[PDB]
């Protein structure tokens, strides 16, 4: 049985325009453990993206944390893209300042 | 401290 | 008070893309301290918390040897079980394990576990008495047979009662300044107007540890949960956690609402308002 991955996108510290931060992409609740995750700046792949180790929870489902350094501005958009077998289309979630 | 393998050629 | 050490194994086949990948992570409480990925250029067990770094060369030799043998072993597991179930040669399959031990405030064993899962579903587990197995199906019972006939349970008990507890206690000591300490959440309330008639009140808890936390909203001092929007508790990446809880409220009635937060790191519950 395949589980669809849940995505949260959020910064490490409260966002402040022009202040260095860490942007996090939290992907949970998926199966199988094969997955592709990239992070987008204005819609363009970010080179350096660290990937925590693939762990799992009580229901056996997997979770992993993607993150990269970034600096929020008024205009620059950020997002997270996920390819997973359980989805025909890749899934993209845009970062919201307030969430 | 991880658990050592497990002897017995019979694990699965 | 009460502490736990747990290991998480994951093997994933990738037919026609190489041999099955094997991944391990060790944890104490909500703190990851060790990791291993068979796809690393040089597959070593590696430290992920300061208080293991100090461990001698012989340690890392042992750990890495166990991880390498684990990946071999689990690959066999994947192949054997594939046969039991008589599955097609098509897609991927996974074999997971989670094992470890809990010790009470007294520092003595409380309960041990050693669960295996095939393709995201229970397959076989070590009963809490540490001498029997629960097989989830026809196949798993074949496994059960081989493990009983080889005395595997006893070996597991030996590690779980002795070795596993010893290590846990050792780790608790060597990293006490962070493992034994709780970090209180840093709470605040934000104001997000939807229209001239409704606004959102989101209540944040940030930089806390461990992850066990409780957030809630009240109106005039009375609950109202079926109304509240949560997010699952998420890591910040610095070993602390985040979480928020929002309610949509009538523009002008913000004073009616208070957010309530309980955490191990708080001397006593907290109440926030906008």
């Amino acid at each position: 049985i395949q589980k669809t991955p849940q995505i949260q996108v959020y910064s490490r510290h409260p966002p402040e325009n022009g202040k260095p931060n860490i942007l996090n992409c939290y992907v949970t609740q998926f199966h199988p453990p094969h997955i592709e995750i990239q992070m987008l700046k204005n819609g363009k792949k970010i080179p350096k993206v660290e990937m925590s180790d693939m762990s799992f929870s009580k229901d056996w489902s997997f979770y992993i944390l993607a993150h990269t350094e970034f600096t929020p501005t008024e205009t620059d958009t950020y997002a997270c893209r996920v390819k997973h077998d359980s989805m025909a289309e890749p899934k993209t979630v845009y970062w919201d300042r307030d969430m | 401290g991880s658990q050592k393998l497990t002897t017995g050629n019979c694990n699965w | 008070g009460s502490h736990s050490m747990r290991y998480f194994y994951t093997a994933v086949s990738r037919p026609g893309r190489g041999e099955p990948r094997f991944i391990a992570v060790g944890y104490v409480d909500d703190t990851q301290f060790v990791r291993f990925d068979s796809d690393a250029a040089s597959p070593r067990m590696e430290p992920r918390a300061p208080w293991v770094e100090q461990e001698g060369p012989e340690y890392w030799e042992r750990e890495t040897r166990n991880m390498k043998e684990a990946t071999q072993n689990f690959r066999v597991g994947l192949n054997t079980l594939h046969g039991y179930y008589n599955q097609s040669e098509a897609g991927s399959h996974t074999l997971q394990r989670m094992y470890g031990c809990d010790v009470g405030p007294d520092g003595r064993l409380l309960r041990g576990y050693r669960q295996d899962a095939y393709d995201g579903a229970d397959y076989i587990a070590l009963n809490e008495d540490l001498r029997s197995w629960t097989a989830a199906d026809a196949a798993a019972q074949i496994t059960r047979r081989k493990r009983e006939e080889a005395g595997v349970a006893e070996q597991c008990r030996n590690y779980l009662e002795g070795t596993c507890v010893e290590w846990l206690l050792r780790y608790l000591e060597n990293g006490n300044e962070t493992l034994q300490r709780a970090d209180a959440p840093k709470t605040h309330v934000t104001h997000h107007p939807i229209s001239d008639h409704e606004v959102t009140l989101r209540c944040w808890a940030l930089g806390f540890y461990p992850e066990e936390i409780s957030l809630s909203w009240q109106r005039d001092g009375e609950d109202v949960t079926q109304d509240t929007e949560f997010v699952e508790t998420r890591p910040a990446g610095d070993r602390t956690f985040q979480k928020w809880a929002a309610v949509v409220v009538p523009s002008g009635e913000e004073q009616r609402y208070t957010c309530h937060v309980q955490h191990e790191g708080l001397a006593e519950p907290v109440t926030l308002r906008w």
